[PDB]
């Protein structure tokens, strides 16, 4: 689950 | 018959670069309001489980360095609209289209601008998945990157990318920072519930083919609602809806061919398959265009 | 993540598109500065269009024949050139919205974005290649001749084709924007056939080192080939053949996935005989050859 | 028979 | 005098 994406 | 993504100019005017410390990923800025993910104030630990609300309270207008080309455009204010932050700038964009904000719904489709710290790399079209999610083409760097469609001038964006899923999906929210699907913006667990096919969508193909003379698979028959969702849901297909015939209203007149008598024919294409033919083409049901879609690029608008 | 099928972001050609008229003829064309490029076609009356000298036709016309039109405000010639199938109309007006552009011909298995327009108004865009048979699989094109291909390299925007017919076999044939056709084809409207086509081998190698870099491997084997064996075998499917230029070429890709060109090959070598068996590969059911080696390290890595 | 336009 | 080109 990446979140900077 | 290609998927088109609506042309991206009005969208390409609006996008730019937002960097809050050494975090930075894409904005829009519509008059004078700068909307991006709310993550933007973070730097991953913070991700697995960040009070916003209080990790936002540190940090004020001059945090934010917000850039659309070589400019920078002055912030003078910032809140939190849910899973998205509205900073208020200085400057009024000239370049602001008529827009509007709404929430797509499962099924639908739109086109999606992605961006990499500010600058639009390339244009493609996606539909919402039924598990509320989008099987799109996202790397570093282009959250904050958002799905339209367009009616004449009004651009109507629908998405923000936020989130990147363990499936290889990605989730995201609409322009009022409510995420689609349960999806959180921290680091957890979450998953992708399995999908299915868009029946809907699958039908409004179906009605293209029959529009540029490809007719094969149509039948001397028909079906109940009840029957075909009996087959359907075997294929994993979306139950079809009473709501969703009348949709398919447009497409039915313009061919004549009732829905059900489609359906009937869509029933045949899942028990016996293509063998070896093609509809438009492709050798699949494609799921992906919209009754609109259909109407879109064959009434050519 | 995800692998899709990407164009260009279009802004850049919007600002460049305006409609031409002529008699009753109307169709799309390219404002660059001071100047309008659309295919010489438009000049033709439809009976004209069995066997019309341009030539001859072109000389009957003025500047004032000509309408050339910038949304509502109408732009005014002042001066008109054939250059080979296209006609250079120069203007009064210049556009301020033209952006830095190069005009480049491009070779026959390569990809570009395709702006459709209608009366000088942008329908839609999408991502194709320009077949081996030097024609392009657009179905989209229906009336919208004067719409262009182009590639944009950071600000740059390179224009390669203009749409000038609908070759009856479907599939469309076009121009560069320098007026020379792409393929055997002529500004008539006389039964004209698409030559034979092949599948673009190049890119369907660079499409699966994409699904590897992207976690996909289920295709890989224990094999390898020599680059004469994998053709022998290839050019049975309708593969082009490959050669040591394109093994080249994926160069960069190998070195990144850790994968010889040799070996990917002796991959698709077994796929095209065996077939897939309800597998699928970055979500396709078929081998995929619009995206090249350049599309592939550009849209995986950024 | 090739169409234009 | 003047050719209207």
């Amino acid at each position: 689950n990446s979140t900077l994406q | 018959f290609r998927k088109m993504a609506f042309p991206s100019g009005k969208v390409e005017g609006c996008m730019v670069q937002v960097t809050c410390g050494t975090t930075t990923l894409n904005g829009l800025w519509l008059d004078d309001t700068v909307y991006c993910p709310r993550h933007v104030i973070c730097t991953a630990e913070d991700m697995l489980n960040p009070n916003y609300e209080d990790l936002l309270i540190r940090k004020s207008n001059h945090s934010f360095l917000v850039q659309a080309g070589n400019v920078q455009l002055r912030v003078i204010g910032h809140s939190m609209q849910n899973c998205l932050l509205r900073l208020k700038v200085d400057t009024s964009n000239p370049k602001t289209p008529k827009y509007k904000f709404v929430r797509i719904q499962p099924g639908q489709t739109f086109s999606v601008l992605a961006c990499y710290n500010g600058s639009p790399s390339g244009v493609y079209q996606c539909a919402m998945r039924p598990n509320h999610t989008i099987k799109g083409s996202f790397l570093n760097g282009s959250c904050g990157s958002v799905g339209f469609n367009i009616d004449y001038d009004c651009v109507s964006f629908c998405y923000m990318h936020h989130m990147e899923l363990p499936t290889g999906v990605h989730a995201g929210t609409d322009l009022e920072g409510k995420f689609y699907g349960p999806f959180v913006d921290r680091q957890t667990a979450q998953a992708a519930g399995t999908d299915t096919t868009i029946t809907l969508n699958v039908l409004a193909w179906l009605y293209a083919a029959v529009i540029n003379g490809d007719r094969w698979f149509l039948n001397r028959f028909t079906t109940t609602l009840n029957d075909f969702n009996l087959v359907a849901m075997k294929y994993n297909y979306e139950p079809l809806t009473q709501d969703h015939v009348d949709i398919l209203g447009p497409l039915s007149a313009q061919t004549g061919i009732a829905v059900l008598d489609m359906c009937a024919a869509l029933k045949e294409l899942l028990q016996n398959g293509m063998n070896g033919r093609t509809i438009l083409g492709s050798t699949i049901l494609e799921d992906e265009f919209t009754p609109f879609d259909v109407v879109r690029q064959c009434s050519g608008v």
